[PDB]
């Protein structure tokens, strides 16, 4: 697969993608990249590139915590698309090297899901959802610097940044210009 | 409703395709007009593509068992076991009109037929009878030899009103009697 | 239901798909009104996408048999079996709105029919018979050449109500006859 | 049933998607109500998503040709072919209650019709023959110049009941009459 | 049947998915109501999960345009549309039974609607005038600002019987009248 | 895969090809080899062959952003099809090194999509929407030279042009022939 | 995949195959293959093999536009089919080098294709091809040196070719015989 | 694959097999190997296995082509199923090198398809079915020796021979026995 | 793939496998198989283990016929279960060298298959189907020695047999024990 080969080939190079929907098999293949490139050199940074249409929390909670985790400064690079986990994931990066291409258009929007199952298990499911959204919006406030009312109130419904919005607001600290 | 009204007037209709439930319906209709009078021509218009052969076998026996002369009139299209059922009308008084069709072949299978090759000899044997019985009805009804019908139906024989008179399967071509 | 009591004012709607059940219907309908009154004129409205072929030569078969005169009034479309029948009418009566469409163009298959060659070979035989049978009832009905109305239905031949009658698919265009 | 007890009243329900089965019930309700009384008010009720562009004309010819007039009251929604049958409706009796819709945009094809590049450019000449004609019918029914209305109805231009009264589609908004 | 015997009891079921075709059955027997006693009060009960918003907007402009007073009984649920259409109700005469629901948001888009961002853009504009109508409506009913709609609709609100008596969608909550 | 064989080849000779509709996963592959050829040699050419019949904007965001930034110059070649993102990462590249094949043909329309869910979330879909044909006009007008204004009454709807058309437009700088 | 080696091997030989319909896909990597060829060796000659249902014109342009400017004298093989897009790229080839297989079947007719969308999209889309069926039967009467009338008259619907057919008519300029 | 792999240690062997139905796709890759074999010893035979249903003319048209252009005697084995254009390309064999094992099966029939379009359309594929049953029939009997009219005759339906009856007809010429 | 690298391994040491239904395409991978085995060595035999529920006929009788032509004896065993065209190609062996597995379940049974078409065209198949029977049930009477008639009337529907009653009525000649 030429796909394959030229992302192991920037793998090589301390290049990872985030180019699909974040569900949990792309995060466990990114996270065990992030791993590798850790285990390789733990002193030199592993450049995320972001594009991605969102997906699954869990899934970004594992991607965030390989990040964090790992001795490597985790550069991201929102490349087109952060929406959702993308957006989580590009303002999870190390502070001063969260990056913007400058026609990136990240989407900072509430966690959706689905409920299912007996009234009980809905309200269970409610309370998943309630710590999810708290931890998700804390998590955020601590990457943008905002308050976390200021983020639910934004993050209610689908909230749109382009590279100096999103500059502005604290998902990534540079805007990488030519 | 005018199915009912021409009923009434001695007129059926062979206007969908010939299945089982059809064929119930027509010798339904044919029956009761026999009850009602066996000397009036029960008229049959026919305006069908045809069907299964057994359905077709018990349309043309309905036909030939009830008292009353059956004039089939083709109208547009008589295909498979619509053309032989035109041609099983009483002899004289088959008629089809000069733009109506007249499709004679052989009775085929609506699909595939899976089975043990027995049971695929036994279908083919009987799938070869009902191709005898066709053209032998053909053949006692439009006066041809039942050799000439079986090189004809061999494949999809087409004929207009007039070349299904001169080939036996209507006995008068049905002029338009518009007054004007 | 409105349907039969313009039924009672001698009125027939072609308003669906022309297949054999709707054709077995129409003619039906034309064989009722030919028996209650065969000298008052039947008024057949056309607003139809047409069908088969075979059904296309039913109606007009029927419509020709009947000894009614067939006064058709093309309302929005009259494409493909609907314009030849909307034609089919009697001579001096064919009628249509301003803004009805006649599209007449040659049969065509709906899908793909497979088989033999020789099968295949009969199908187009027949398929060519159908267009040269449905340009001489266009040039027997129009006043045209055969011809003509072969090159001209070779494709989409898409046509007005005024467009129809300089064509010669209907006789008058009809005026909007209200009060005010 | 309410819509027999309204259609003895004098009361046409426009109420489904308009094709041509529709476009022959509502003709056949204009026929029957226009032999009936001649001179008495046909009331036509519009709640449609539209449809296709023969039956709108269809519609429109059959509502222009009975020697009633048409007043056309549209409820809800008069997307596409209801809102030009509305515009469609006698001058000076066209209504809308205040919180209908009208939907004005030029004729699109249901999906994708394939074929070879001249059948492809008929059918071009032909979807834009429909726009011109639902163009000239617009400017003629409100008042407007036939290039307001095709840069209008370019792409889909709504319009609540005052907007359509001032763009001529309608001729009166009906005020609730309410006795409380 | 029960509904037409209600009906003759000036008794109309709002009790499906408020679609064009329930429309136009709401309307019908609305206009038979109103024909027949323009004083005496019409009676409908609500148990409905909503549709679209022009039918509501039919709905609501003939129950607001009809003589006789419309007395909306919400049993169940009156939701979406429905819950507008038991608010449009004449004031004084809106009920609902204790247990029943009225869930009010703003209106959405039935799947996904393509094309251009020009059509996109015009669509989105029509359901911003769709969430602002209904806005208006409910504030010229309930009693409340249009801003406190706005807010409230943003997301599904929710109300019991008792709640929607509060915010002003019905005027009485109906007691359970039974003898013993 | 005897594809991506050929594929690989063109790369390690710096060509790269968008053969087929602008979606994600063909962008951030694309991206991928631009980065790959721009951490070979930054001072030679890379040449993006495109047969494309359109695509994602997010996509197409990406695949402009990775083009610019990338040191080297970005030679674009519309090959037969150059359609909504494909004209648009067609003139995205750099001046004067913008090529059109003599029977290409180039489509420029405006942004096309779809709107779903409340009244708000269309409405905050619409003001996206708005920004992203907004954005894409400024830059088809930067890189045609064209007003904004002929850019947006252009692309109103389905905008065609040839080899020579789109020259004199904007889109390409030279037309190749022998 | 065996299919893919002897491909590759006969790619190494300078053998292409055109061997499904042509599709964008399909396009693209027979312009790899030419553009691999050339890069190789401009001055030896390039095989294509044309078994094709036919397929679409931006294909067959993007196809006939790499084998022109292509150094090398793209020498077509009429094998079996040529039908549409086939006959098309089959009568694209060098002059005194397109052969037709002794009992090749070629199929030339007008452009097929479909009309959607409102009445101004549908219209627009008739301009379009009506140029594209102009820019086709123009090349067409270009390859076979037949008046352009000629060429339209008998395109208008399916027009079949032998080999010695398709040599009088002129999308070929030999018929191979041992 | 396994398949693949001994395939491709056959076609090392010069032993091709033509062992599914005959589309395009599989006549492109049997053309590609005989041109392959061809390309490397013209001079030794090419061993073709045919066990298929049948398939496309246009296919069995560019298969024989291409087994008559090659300088190398192609050795047709009618190994199992010989069926119309298994049969065809049997036939199609060098005269005394074409073979049948003791017990296949060949089905010798007028060529199928279907017709669609308009009355013009149609007969148009009237006229090109004829030409293509004529052109089948006259290869026939020149492979089997037979006059063309008993070809046609007995090919006017589904015509069955085992190995001796194929020999006796003449579309093989030895009958394999040990 | 490591079902096919066991299966390569196995084709090296002479082991093929009829493991799934007799299709033709699975019959033309074995036929190889055979064939390279007797070109590699003509005097070794070639052990085929078969696990099938049956199949095609032309396919069983395509492997038949490249198992008697083969020069090497084809000892065949039956593996669990042989079918239809699994105890038909069990029992072609070489005689003194067809083996049972002690708990292999044989099915012998009439051929069976479908009839469509006209009446002429099902006559046909009908003559067909019953050269075919005959040819089989000859075939076994070879095989078992028992007479044809016995053949028939027991396979005249499902007949199953163990190892021992496959050993006495003929299919093997040993059981396998140890
Ligand atoms: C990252 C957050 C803040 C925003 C969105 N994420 C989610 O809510 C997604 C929704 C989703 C995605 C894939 C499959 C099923 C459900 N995350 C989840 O998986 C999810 C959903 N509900 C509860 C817990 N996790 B994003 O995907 O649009
Ligand atoms: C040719 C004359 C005798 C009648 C033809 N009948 C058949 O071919 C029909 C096929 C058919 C078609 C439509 C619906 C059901 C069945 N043949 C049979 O019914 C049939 C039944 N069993 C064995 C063989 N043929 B007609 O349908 O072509
Ligand atoms: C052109 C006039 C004469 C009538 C046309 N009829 C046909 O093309 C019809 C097919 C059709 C088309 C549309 C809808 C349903 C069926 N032709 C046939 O029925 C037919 C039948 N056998 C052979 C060839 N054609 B019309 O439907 O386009
Ligand atoms: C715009 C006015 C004039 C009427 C519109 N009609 C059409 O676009 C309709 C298509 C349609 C739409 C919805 C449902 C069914 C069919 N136009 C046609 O029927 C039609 C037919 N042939 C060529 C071109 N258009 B309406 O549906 O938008
Ligand atoms: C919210 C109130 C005002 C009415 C709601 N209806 C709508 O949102 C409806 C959609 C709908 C919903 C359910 C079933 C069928 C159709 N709105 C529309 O019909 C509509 C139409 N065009 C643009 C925007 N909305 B209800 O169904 O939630
Ligand atoms: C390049 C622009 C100016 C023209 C065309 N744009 C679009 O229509 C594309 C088509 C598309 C592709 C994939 C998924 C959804 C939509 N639009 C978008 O990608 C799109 C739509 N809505 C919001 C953001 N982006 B092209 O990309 O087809
Ligand atoms: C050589 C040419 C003139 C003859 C034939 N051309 C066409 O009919 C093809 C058929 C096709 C293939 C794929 C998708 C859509 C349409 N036409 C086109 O490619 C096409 C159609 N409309 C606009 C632009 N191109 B062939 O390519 O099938
Ligand atoms: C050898 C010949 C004479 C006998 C048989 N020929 C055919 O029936 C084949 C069957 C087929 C295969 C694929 C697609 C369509 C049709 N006919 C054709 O290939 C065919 C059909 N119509 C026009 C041109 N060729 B065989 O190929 O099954
Ligand atoms: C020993 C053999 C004869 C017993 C069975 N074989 C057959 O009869 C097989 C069953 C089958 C398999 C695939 C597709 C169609 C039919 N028959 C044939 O292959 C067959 C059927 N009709 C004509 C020629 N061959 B086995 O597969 O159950």
């Amino acid at each position: 697969s030429l796909t394959d080969s030229v992302y192991e080939r920037l793998l090589s190079e301390r290049i990872i993608f985030l180019g699909s929907e974040v569900n949990d098999e792309i995060a466990n293949r990114l996270c065990a990249q992030i791993l590798l490139l850790a285990a390789e050199d733990a002193s030199k940074d592993i450049s995320l590139y972001i594009n991605s249409p969102g997906g699954s929390i869990s899934a970004g909670m594992a991607i965030y915590d390989t990040m964090v985790l790992a001795p490597c400064d985790i550069a991201t690079y929102a490349m087109g698309m952060a929406a959702s986990m993308g957006e989580f994931l590009l303002a999870a990066g190390t502070k001063g090297k969260r990056y913007a291409l400058p026609h990136a258009r990240i989407l900072m929007h509430q966690p959706l899901g689905g409920v299912t199952g007996s009234a009980a298990d809905i309200a269970i499911q409610a309370e998943q959802f309630a710590v999810i959204k708290k931890e998700m919006f804390r998590l955020n406030a601590e990457f943008t610097g905002q308050p976390i009312e200021r983020i639910e109130a934004d993050s209610d419904r689908d909230r749109w940044f382009t590279a100096a919005e999103a500059l502005e607001y604290g998902f990534v600290d540079h805007i990488i210009t030519r | 409703n005018p199915y009912n009204k021409l009923f009434e007037e001695r007129i059926i209709f062979l206007g969908v395709q010939v299945d089982d439930a059809s064929a119930n319906d027509i010798m339904a209709q044919l029956l009761v007009l026999e009850s009602l009078d066996p000397d009036r021509d029960i008229t049959m218009y026919i305006n069908s593509p045809g069907g299964g052969f057994t359905s077709l076998m018990a349309i043309y026996d309905t036909m030939q068992y009830v008292r009353a002369d059956i004039q089939t009139v083709c109208l547009g299209q008589a295909a498979s076991a619509a053309a032989v059922l035109l041609a099983a009308g009483t002899p004289g008084k088959r008629m089809a009109l000069p733009n109506a069709r007249v499709l004679i072949h052989q009775p085929s299978l609506s699909g595939v037929i899976q089975g043990q090759f027995s049971d695929l000899e036994i279908q083919a044997a009987e799938i070869e009878r009902m191709r005898t019985l066709m053209e032998t009805t053909l053949a006692r009804h439009t006066g041809k030899d039942a050799g000439v019908i079986r090189k004809d139906t061999d494949r999809d024989k087409i004929l207009t009103a007039e070349e299904a008179k001169d080939y036996g399967i209507i006995d008068t071509v049905l002029e338009y009697r518009k007054l004007s």
